């Protein structure tokens, strides 16, 4: 159903994954026995015998459930309830040992190693080397790209500073921050840097001229002076300091 | 948007989600619409792209064609952290990023997100083609060595293709061309083996501006041969004949870049990517609990150590070896136990896998999965294996001490409630370092930038004869950095002399490159006078003969580059990964060796 | 931030936010409780002689260090004596082996150190602690899907969490089921448990599709059949991400470990189209939008029938009252409720009288103010509420 | 010593925007210093090309205007 | 100040703003643009 | 004829920063108006046209200067 | 006397309604795997099918509602109908209806019988009824198809909007399910190295195996055609309106015809500085054409693209 | 639209020299790229009629390694040069040729005895360079028809029972096709995005036009399935 990359697993040293797969494999296996069994219209007695024989496997394991206590249906019920897999439950640090997993797994006529020959689907050719296949139990996290993909070209601005708005929903444009400038400077690409700073954020006359030339196929900039500098000059004039630009 | 992988899609390209462009390119589209005559007025255009039917997608393609976009990610640490690409429209909500650049961006695919920006104008587009496209810069303008280097499953596939194996049918056939593809695809043979003798043309660059063909029959393997179809002429066969691990492949793109230049190497890379994925996938490489092999000896070493430490603690019960010294003592026991259990598991997972030609044991390197994975250089390390199979070892208490009783369990057998709870100490202590490291790192780069930005590179030559004398770094435990690595690039102040008196191998000032460094490597010269910045070549600029190699493109630095900022981000980029503060790095005991007696490695 | 040795079975060393509040926000451990004085105390079995008595005592962190406490996972006999003569224990800030007769306590279960979050994760031994630390955090931010699959390998903990979380419908005072259905489930209680003179039965109304604070569905679907006996504590329904009283946050998937053409590279993940056809991993999302009609300086505002400057096209999905029919498929800026806001005093001169004459003024000063759907959002209208005012004479479809 | 060395830069516009703004602007207001715009941060903040790279060409052209008069 | 959503503004578009935007993009001469700007107000 | 690598046009004029200036000054001509390409168009945008003409050695700083003096003298 | 040998379809064996095997006896050295693989991909890829598509039901106005006295949500009932397998004769549209009342399960047998429509499992469950006095009535629309076509994609038909209460469901069409094969040595002993291909199919009961195989290989064989012979190696600007009907009176029309101008476009792109100087125009006629062409086109410039004539 | 599928409308061919050819077909139904390509590839190398050298008889030394009277080239290399020799054969399945050359200078394929049925593509292929002296060479090359590629794993090893010594069987390359590699690229038609562009890269030794070889393999595969299409659209 779903193909995942072995190379995750050694470096990160989370081996729950692997043992999960194997015991999952072995878990489906029993339900496949029972699936196939009920699908062949077997008698209730034999089905009782294989489930009883399933539950009681393992060293110790403290769960004593046995059948013969509940009779006729009740057993057919559960068996149809576990047709889709037998739900094995391994508590936290007293959990199942490998040994018990191979044991459980031999009852399902699955290979002890938990790896199986698989075939390519395009070429039809066998992969060299066996492969671990196994049921692992996935989740889908609350991060979805429908919520993520944004994209704006030209939208609403801010009254002061006249820059685009913050975020998606409101259509941000996309902070182009100090490290990002540093990287362009480092490339020495000063035009890209110059249209970022001006024309496509705070140069108002220059954003207009820009977009009108683009619509016309000019692709030329006509850069001006960004608002936010002007503001700064007023805000420093608001202390008793003049700062003026001398030609 | 979110990033996915790009696993076709050549280097200079970039899967851009269809829906998402169409926005980014709006102005551009309306232009085209008004040209073709599909809209007479702006409102018409506007309305048709709002209705987004039909012609518009057709025109989008025409708009995007050759218009470079630029992608950017997250903390931008160095200049590589933003790069420029030719988009290819793809239905989807996510951006496909070619693998090879994942290095630079420091991005995996666990839900990272990229910004995208559109250069407008012309100037900007050209600055994107001739500066930020990912095919200009394959080399890291700090160390100078390639980025782009294949990682992770590309490595595992090349390493699988080129191996030797004992037997593996169709061994000792002689074939020519090879091509040999015939024979792997057809069965007929096993690429890991056969140690097939195949005839091969070389095409050496021995003659200047000409490729002289040399052919011969070599002993090599099938997958070697197969892989040789990719290598673009001008290189030796000896580059592809070997186990070919990660290192090997960086070196191979390095040599390719140096020998035959940029254009055939940027293609050659691609190709490597593809054949890596290919073969690795064919190999069926997987991992399974039996792949972690705990050595039978482990029980025995741990029992011996439990007995030793019992002896010392009974000596403590008798008054001898006070807990002061007993602590360091017991540390010295369990650490040596760690090393011995480690040595046992490494000996068991390498070699073994003994195949048989008539003698029953040729004793070949193992094909164990986890072993191949670490060995290839793809993921992981020996230390990281030891956690899965041998001991975990001594645990660091959050106060910077060591607990007397180490963890004896690998992850194959689980940890004990108590031992896990102890592991926890150091886990969390170390998570919480990356926080601090981000802040302090960045503040550092901030200041470095701030100081260094005014630097420019203005005058071409200065003419100063001052410089810095350049040597190896030798210390106790031989030499870490050899003198070629230090003196490479740069330029020469005054001259150099052979070990013979009044014999010069370089005139005046010279640019020192791989050839000149071979000249200096073959002779006995242990010091070279080299001019460098900070000797203040010129006034404001730091002229290019100081300085003197741009790294990145291997020619000398051209006039008008920054240098400032490149340095700062080069210094500062690393350090994200650093020891940070508050470590003694002792490892053995607090007491010094106290031996003033010297020793020599060689004669 | 750091784990201190007294967090032993009090907070948890694994579950913690990985973000820049790290070790700050912690989670109670499983069997943890709290005193009258506000201090964390944790249970232990009492050991007298070298037999383990089944009496349990809650020890506070100051009380705990004085004593010797054994290890959660250790050996034992039918008689209750430890198998091994040297038992690994804790004393004070430390751990080491002690004799059989020295240790007076024992940890109850192995779950003690771990929090409920992590108590759910199979094979947590084999996992590194940091990596365990992520996954514990990730099972929170999963999202319940249309059909809930029971995890096929699990700890045993899932029954508790489900039924404790109170998202399931649980049967009080039980008995045979009289009536069943999707939204409703009644139990005819046994004659044994009943208050005299009230008689009667117990009814349970299940909650159908309901926004959650994270704009996800809450949906209860009945487990029990009909004509079936039920005892107190059995679950009648499953909340979302619940199967027959177990906590089922994701789906089982047949996984193969192997690189496949670079599509699974780095930490990415390739999936069969099967999975997408069969609709596991399909999740519902309900979003609220509200319209309110209010009194301005210029007089009251009324909702709908009819609007200025608006086509019949747009108005086709509305009702007599102006709210959308329940059931409509709504996209883009289709009008969910319409509403009019009057402007000031348009009087006279021939053009004003002319527009009022031609078009009947079309309610004149009113404007277009309505509840149109936010652009780039979609979906059917599952429910409409319409809270009104007393004495407004609402009529219509209210 | 690199923070001292930033704050001590001839151009009062950079280094104002590095760290200490009050201090910087007071030294500059009392002294009456002119910026000259010769580095990269100033050019950015004013919004003009940077003296580097592609724009480096263009700052020579303008610089030759100052020397020639 | 900054780094917060101060009520800096929205810069919405009225009808005259939008009409003027529409004039910017159409092939008017130097004079005709003056008449257009003269009418849209 | 999309250009993956500019090196061939960088050997023609050193320092790519120069290339970008010349490329765009030449492309501007065809883009806005009052020029036609010296090289057969492959459907590509004007920028690539310009870089190709630089890689062919038909266009450079000196050549654009001579063409400018020729057009100013002919006008 | 090399030639080849052609396989023949022989020994179809039917384990159950769903499960089957089909064996292709006389195959050469490498053909096993060839045809095995191809056949598999054509089988699973495409094959024709009949799926439910639209279900409309008397209770419920949308999919998230519930009906009183059924156990299931209407979602779950949709998903049970999803799974209904049925074949039909010539007719591709086939609407069908089902009614019922009283306590117990609603199976596929409750569907009102039609001549050409045939249900493969009568026991397939749909819903339930909890008590009497509750009925269901629904009308299911089963059409023929080929791949997986979601509901969400197929709405591109647009035109008139479908009425409220019509539920749409994802159609999975192709019955083929899972498909394996293996090749094994032939027993003919006339010539060794002959082998045979068996294919194991499991389908919903809709397709007969020989027709499945048959179709697959027809699709494949028709797909090789250009390999048998390798060979070889509108959008317009919306307006051609003659300038005559724009009512230029006398002077302006003739002044436009003096430049040999036909229709509009060739006239529409010129700067007023370029047009202002020709004989007879003056300042008046320029404003006249400015007024006339001010309506409709508005343009008085573009660079456009090309011309059809 | 059921049972109606797409056919490639491009089927373009672009060739390097005579013997290298790269054909692209577009579009194809998604999934068909792999299908058709893999089948064609499979067939071309597995099974295909051709003829090669299945044995060579050299005078004197019968060992697989020997001095061979100073040919300057070990007989491994000669047998290997005789492996890549291209030959056409008529009706008759098996034919044996002889060659005798003395003097100085390389031994090309033109010195081989000329027979009506045997057709040599180029003399340029060199068997050996011999040595400068008064010395000669005489050998009997053997060719037969075959299919595929039959190595010296078997090639009728005869179990050492060969009466007239000689032997040293050569791996015989029958199928006249050298490399075949297919490749599968996104194609788009109208708004439907997911389709298949199949690319075939095919390099052949000679004796057969590449494209015509493709043609052939298609007729073989088509000829296998012709049993089954008899029910649906037979005529």
């Amino acid at each position: 159903d779903i193909v995942l990359n072995p190379l995750g697993v050694p470096s990160r040293m989370n081996i729950g994954q692997i043992l999960e797969t194997h015991l999952g494999m072995a878990a489906k296996g029993i339900g496949d026995k029972i699936n196939a069994m009920l699908k062949q219209q077997q008698e209730v007695a034999k089905l009782r015998e294989f489930i009883q024989r399933a539950y009681d496997l393992g060293a110790d394991v403290r769960q004593k459930v046995d059948l013969s206590t509940f009779s006729d249906e009740e057993v057919m019920r559960l068996a149809e309830n576990l047709r889709k897999g037998m739900p094995i439950a391994t508590p936290v640090f007293d959990g199942a040992k490998e040994a018990e997993i191979k044991e459980l797994l031999k009852l399902g006529d699955l290979p002890t190693s938990g790896q199986i020959r698989l075939y390519d689907g395009r070429t039809g050719e066998q992969f060299e080397r066996p492969v671990t296949v196994g049921y692992m139990y996935m989740l889908k996290l609350n991060h979805l790209v429908d919520d993520k993909m944004h994209a704006r070209s030209t939208g609403s601005y801010s009254l002061v500073t006249q820059q685009p708005l913050g975020g998606k929903a409101q259509f941000g444009g996309q902070r182009f921050g100090e490290m990002e400038v540093w990287a362009l400077e480092a490339y020495g690409a000063a035009y890209t840097l110059q249209e970022m700073l001006t024309v496509k954020s705070d140069d108002v006359n220059g954003r207009t001229k820009m977009y009108k030339n683009i619509v016309d196929g000019n692709h030329q900039m006509e850069p001006g002076m960004p608002e936010s500098f002007n503001v700064l000059l007023k805000e420093i004039r608001s202390l008793g300091i003049n700062i003026e630009l001398e030609d | 948007s979110v990033i996915t992988v790009g696993p076709y899609l050549r280097l200079h390209q970039c899967g851009l989600p269809k829906k998402m462009a169409l926005e980014l390119f709006k102005p551009f589209i309306y232009g085209k619409l008004e040209l073709r005559g599909l809209a007479t007025t702006i409102k018409a255009a506007k309305k048709m792209v709002e209705r987004e039917e039909a012609v518009v997608w057709d025109i989008l393609d025409e708009v995007i064609r050759e218009h470079p976009v630029l992608l950017n990610r997250a903390p931008t640490l160095h200049r590589l952290g933003i790069q420029a690409f030719e988009p290819v429209l793809i239905e989807g909500k996510a951006i496909q990023l070619h693998p090879l650049v994942c290095a630079a961006y420091n991005a995996d695919f666990d839900g990272d997100q990229m910004a995208v920006h559109v250069p407008l104008t012309l100037e900007a587009q050209l600055e994107a083609r001739a500066l930020m496209m990912s095919t200009n810069n394959i080399l890291s303008p700090a160390n100078g060595e390639p980025i782009i280097v294949p990682s992770q499953d590309v490595v595992l596939g090349l390493y699988y293709m080129t191996r030797d194996c004992v037997n593996a049918k169709g061994e000792g056939m002689v074939l020519t061309g090879p091509k040999e593809a015939e024979r792997l695809y057809r069965s007929g043979l096993a690429s890991l083996h056969a140690r097939v003798k195949v005839r091969i043309t070389e095409y050496e660059k021995d003659a200047n501006g000409e490729l002289v063909a040399k052919t011969s029959l070599k002993d090599t393997t099938v997958g070697r041969a197969i892989l040789w179809m990719i290598v673009p002429k001008g290189l030796p066969y000896s580059i592809v004949n070997q186990a070919l691990g990660k290192k090997a492949i960086s070196k191979m793109l390095n040599t390719c870049y140096r020998i035959l230049g940029l254009k055939p190497t940027v293609i050659f890379a691609d190709q490597i990517m593809y054949t890596g994925f290919a073969y690795a996938a064919r190999s069926g490489a997987s991992v399974g609990i039996d792949d972690m092999v705990i050595p039978e000896k482990k029980h025995e070493i741990i029992s011996e150590a439990e007995a030793e430490v019992a002896e010392i603690q009974e000596q403590f019960q008798s008054g001898l070896v006070t807990a002061g010294e007993r602590y360091n003592k017991v540390i010295d026991i369990w650490a040596a136990a760690n090393d011995r259990v480690s040595k046992a598991m490494m000996d068991n997972l390498q070699t073994e896998t003994v195949i048989n030609r008539d003698g029953q044991e040729e004793k070949q390197v193992s094909f164990n999965s986890i072993y191949m994975m670490a060995d290839s250089g793809a993921r992981g390390s020996a230390a990281q294996i030891r956690q899965l199979a041998g001991m975990r070892g001594l645990m660091a208490k959050p106060d910077g001490s060591i607990i007397e009783t180490p963890i004896t369990a690998n992850f194959r057998e689980g940890l004990n409630v108590l031992q896990y709870f102890i592991s926890t100490h150091g886990a969390r202590k170390g998570l919480a370092d990356t926080a601090l490291k981000t802040a302090n790192s960045g503040y550092l780069t901030r200041r470095l930038v701030d100081v260094a930005q005014d630097l420019v590179v203005t005058e071409d030559d200065c003419g100063t004869h001052e410089g810095i004398m350049m040597t190896p770094v030798i210390e106790g435990g031989d030499v870490k950095e050899p003198l070629r690595d230090r003196v490479l690039g740069r330029v020469t102040a005054e001259d150099v002399l052979k070990p013979g008196t009044a014999d010069i191998l370089v005139p005046r000032n010279t640019l020192l490159h791989e050839q000149w460094c071979d000249l200096l490597e073959e002779n006995s010269v242990d010091a070279v006078k080299v001019r460098s910045v900070v000797s203040c070549d010129t006034d404001f600029g730091v002229c290019a003969h100081c300085y003197g190699r741009d790294l990145a493109r291997g020619h000398i630095i051209n006039k008008g580059e920054a240098i400032g900022v490149i340095a700062a981000q080069s210094i500062g980029e690393p350090g994200t990964q650093l020891t940070m503060r508050t470590f003694h790095i002792g490892g053995a005991a607090s007491r010094a060796a106290a031996e003033s007696s010297i020793q020599v490695k060689n004669k | 931030r750091d784990v201190h040795p007294t967090h032993y079975g009090r907070v948890c060393p694994i579950e913690t936010p990985e973000g820049p509040n790290i070790g700050l926000i912690n989670s109670l451990s499983v069997y943890a409780q709290t005193n009258e004085y506000g201090f964390l105390e944790t249970p232990y079995r009492k050991v007298t002689d070298g037999v383990v008595t089944d009496e349990i005592h809650y020890l506070s962190a100051i009380e705990e260090g004085n004593y010797v406490i054994a290890q959660a996972n250790s050996n034992l006999d039918e008689e209750g004596h430890f198998v091994e003569d040297l038992v690994t224990c804790r004393s004070k800030g430390e751990s080491s082996l002690f004799s059989r007769d020295q240790v007076d306590y024992m940890d109850v279960s192995t779950q003690q150190v771990v929090s409920v979050g992590a108590s759910l994760i199979p094979f947590l031994e084999h996992d590194d602690a940091n990596r365990a630390l992520m996954g514990a955090n990730m099972q929170r931010q999963a999202v319940p899907t249309l059909r809930a699959d029971k995890p096929l390998v699990g700890t045993g903990m899932e029954r508790a969490v489900a039924v404790d979380s109170g998202v399931t419908a649980v049967a009080k005072r039980g008995g045979v089921v009289q009536y069943v259905d999707a939204s409703r489930i009644v139990i005819k209680v046994n004659e044994d448990e009943m208050y005299p003179g009230e008689a009667g039965i117990d009814i349970y109304n299940l909650t159908k599709y309901t926004r959650s604070n994270q704009n996800t569905c809450i949906n209860q679907m009945p487990c029990v059949s009909l004509g079936e006996p039920v005892e107190r504590g059995d679950v009648l329904a499953d909340g979302p991400s619940t199967d027959l009283g177990e906590l089922a946050l994701g789906q089982n998937m047949r996984v193969a470990f192997m690189p496949w053409n670079g599509y699974n590279f780095e930490d990415s993940i390739l999936v069969s189209e099967r999975v997408v056809q069969e609709d596991r991993f399909t999740t519902i999302h309900i979003q609220e939008l509200a319209c309110v009609s209010r009194d301005t300086k210029l007089g009251p505002e009324e909702i709908t029938a009819d609007i200025p400057n608006v086509g019949e096209a747009a108005l086709s999905k509305l009702d007599e009252s102006g709210i959308v029919y329940i059931g409509a498929e709504v996209t883009g800026g289709d009008i969910l409720v319409g509403k009019v806001t009057p402007k000031g005093e348009t009087q006279l001169t021939p053009e004003e009288k002319l527009l009022r004459a031609i078009f009947g003024e079309k309610a004149s000063d009113v404007k277009d103010s309505s509840l149109r759907v936010p652009n780039g959002v979609s979906g059917t209208v599952i429910d409409v509420q319409v809270f009104t005012r007393d004495g407004v004479e609402k009529d219509k479809r209210a | 010593g690199i923070t001292k060395a930033s704050l001590a830069t001839e151009s009062f516009i950079s280094a104002a925007s590095f760290q200490e703004t009050t201090r910087v602007l007071t030294e500059a207001a009392v002294a009456g210093k002119r910026d000259e715009l010769r580095g990269l941060k100033e050019n950015v903040i004013v919004g003009r090309l940077i003296p580097a790279g592609t724009g480096y060409a263009y700052h020579q052209d303008r610089m030759r205007r100052r020397a020639a008069g | 100040d900054d780094e917060l959503p101060v009520y800096q503004g929205e810069t919405t578009q009225t009808l005259q703003d939008y009409l003027m935007w529409q004039v910017e993009l159409t092939p008017f001469t130097d004079t005709d643009r003056a008449i257009a700007t003269s009418i849209v107000d | 004829m999309a250009r993956v690598t500019v090196q061939d046009a960088v050997e023609k004029i050193g320092n790519r920063f120069d290339l970008v200036l010349v490329a765009a000054r030449r492309a501007r001509q065809m883009q806005v108006g009052g020029k036609d390409p010296l090289v057969p168009e492959e459907n590509d945008k004007t920028t690539v046209i310009a870089l190709r003409e630089i890689e062919e050695g038909l266009i450079n700083n000196q050549i654009l200067d001579v063409r400018e003096r020729q057009e100013q003298q002919e006008q | 006397v090399t030639e080849f040998l052609k396989p023949r379809l022989v020994d179809i064996e039917q384990v159950s309604s769903t499960h089957a095997k089909v064996t292709l006896e006389p195959l050469e050295r490498g053909f096993g795997h060839t045809l095995g693989n191809a056949l598999r991909r054509i089988l699973l890829s495409s094959m024709p099918g009949c799926a439910v598509t639209e279900v409309e039901i008397d209770g419920v106005l949308h999919e998230y509602s519930t009906k009183e006295g059924v156990q299931e949500d209407i979602l779950e009932i949709l998903l049970n109908l999803k799974g209904l397998a049925v074949r039909v004769q010539g007719k591709d549209e086939v609407i069908l209806t089902l009614n019922k009342s009283g306590i117990g399960p609603v199976t596929a047998a409750d569907i009102t019988h039609d001549g050409d429509v045939e249900i493969v499992k009568p026991q397939h469950v749909i819903c339930h009824l909890t008590d009497e006095n509750a009925s269901i009535s629904m009308r299911i629309k089963v059409q023929r198809g080929r791949g997986y076509v979601p509901a969400s994609t197929r709405i591109h038909s647009e035109e008139d909007e479908r009425p409220i209460g019509r539920l749409l469901v994802d159609a999975c069409y192709s019955p083929v399910e899972r498909i394996a094969y293996n090749v094994e040595a032939a027993r003919v002993e006339q010539r060794t190295d002959l082998d045979k291909l068996v294919i194991e199919m499991e389908t919903n009961g809709t397709i007969d195996p020989e027709e499945a195989i048959r179709r697959a290989a027809t699709i494949l064989a028709e797909q090789l055609e250009a390999f048998v012979d390798l060979r070889d190696v509108e959008f317009d600007p919306i307006l051609l309106r003659p300038v005559d009907d724009l009512e230029l009176t006398v002077r302006s029309a003739n002044c436009l015809k003096a430049e040999a101008i036909h229709y509009i476009g060739d006239l529409v792109q010129r700067t007023e500085v370029e047009l202002l100087k020709t004989p007879n125009l003056g300042k008046k006629s320029l404003t006249e054409i400015k007024d006339v062409l001010a309506s409709r086109g508005l343009s008085l410039g573009m660079r456009l693209e090309n011309w059809p004539p």
